């Protein structure tokens, strides 16, 4: 499997946009919880289908494939709502009819922040010009990566997407040493993403001890992990 | 609940 | 400044051996935390000092300085922890006169699966032959962009940095594609640093709670922050 | 003290 039909692949792969709609009136701490962990549970069950689409994520054993996703689900959350933000500045496109401006994070208690940090690695992102090819791979490196003769197969198979990355950002024409600096600086935000994601589950969970938000089945159990 | 999505679907 | 040369202020920023002065001995919950807490505070004075050798550190604005130093220390720590026990497979070198085995961490709740973590990421490094000098840059971006006029500045010093690892690489005289591979390799694997780091604080802070340790004003700081 | 530490040597 040659980089361009691994990227191809994650192409196809990608998930469709899950629909949510906006509450009528306007947000309340309960209904914000609401909204966002309902487009989650749903956003959890296409990523389960797009991780089985992912070369060679199948192949490796049914405890690691649960290992990887309960350890980095948060973390594809954002990084797809990042990517989808990416032409909006000061906004978070949650969903096509879920556009939060960066103020209506005040009625949540505590989630500005993680809203604030999310609009910033947004920007950087934005900075970069980061390009949907290089978006996917980096996704799935993101998937493949939280490991946090399988456990060989899985150091195979994130070497893979990381060929396909070389390839796409080969592509853009850039000097060889331009190639490296912007593959270092792509993967570097992958740091700050891991990071918004660990207080984006603390939230959470905070949340759901709150009694804020009822928090069951699928987005519970990837919760706890 | 994820188990049974990986495995079932 | 060339990226040689880069290197070299980073060498000669290191920060020199640290040891808790403690007669060998079997250790317990209370002697082992007290001693893992005894050294992250001496540690953490030779790291400011460390920190402000790094060219155009100092030049940014104090609030900047303490914002990188405040979120980013335990990481530090680790890195370091991880190099010190790069050659010492089974075994984790926290100092000269504090060095602990997997099955020591079980005399301590909640730290056995922190050991785990920081045992597997250092086996990776080993795995890899993380060399002196890649640690040294991957040290110095840890800090540099550990970040959620000075700005720029800040932009420049992490860019320069970056482009030292990419040229430690290509003094390795190894493939191009090899090249790529390694950077994002030696990169993908701070996401499991800063992994290893948010678990590390978090027993911390729960010990603290519990005033199971005792008061070092530095790190006490630092973890209140 | 980490601002102590910072503006002294
Ligand atoms: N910020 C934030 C935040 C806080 C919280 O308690 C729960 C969530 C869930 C999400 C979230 C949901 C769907 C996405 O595609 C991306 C992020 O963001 C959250
Ligand atoms: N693992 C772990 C762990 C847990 C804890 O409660 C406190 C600490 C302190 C350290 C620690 C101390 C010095 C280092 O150079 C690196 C790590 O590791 C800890």
């Amino acid at each position: 499997l040659s980089p361009e039909q691994l990227v191809l692949t994650l192409l196809e792969a990608e998930p469709p946009h899950v629909l949510i709609s906006r509450p009528s009136a306007p947000f309340t701490e309960a209904s914000m919880m609401m909204s966002l962990t309902k487009l989650a549970d749903k956003e959890l069950v296409h990523m389960i289908s797009w991780a089985k689409k992912i070369p060679g994520f199948v192949e490796l054993s049914l405890f690691d494939q649960v290992r990887l996703l309960e350890s980095c689900w948060m973390e594809v959350l954002m990084m797809g709502l990042m990517w989808r933000s990416i032409d909006h500045p000061g906004k978070l496109i949650f969903a096509p009819d879920l556009v939060l401006d960066r103020d209506e994070g005040k009625c949540v208690e505590g989630i500005l922040e993680i809203f604030d940090m999310l609009l910033a690695t947004t920007s950087r992102f934005r900075e970069l010009k980061l390009q949907h090819k290089e978006y996917l791979c980096v996704k799935a490196m993101i998937l493949l990566n939280s490991s946090m003769d399988s456990s060989r197969k899985l150091a195979h198979l994130l070497n893979a997407v990381t060929d396909a990355l070389v390839w796409v950002i080969a592509k853009s024409g850039i000097s060889s040493q331009q190639q490296s600096m912007r593959l270092a600086n792509l993967l570097m935000l992958l740091s700050h993403v891991r990071h918004a994601s660990n207080k984006g589950m603390e939230h959470l969970l905070n949340m759901k001890c709150k009694n804020v938000v009822p928090v069951y089945d699928l987005l519970l159990e990837m919760l706890n992990a | 609940k994820l188990v049974q999505l990986l495995t079932t679907t």
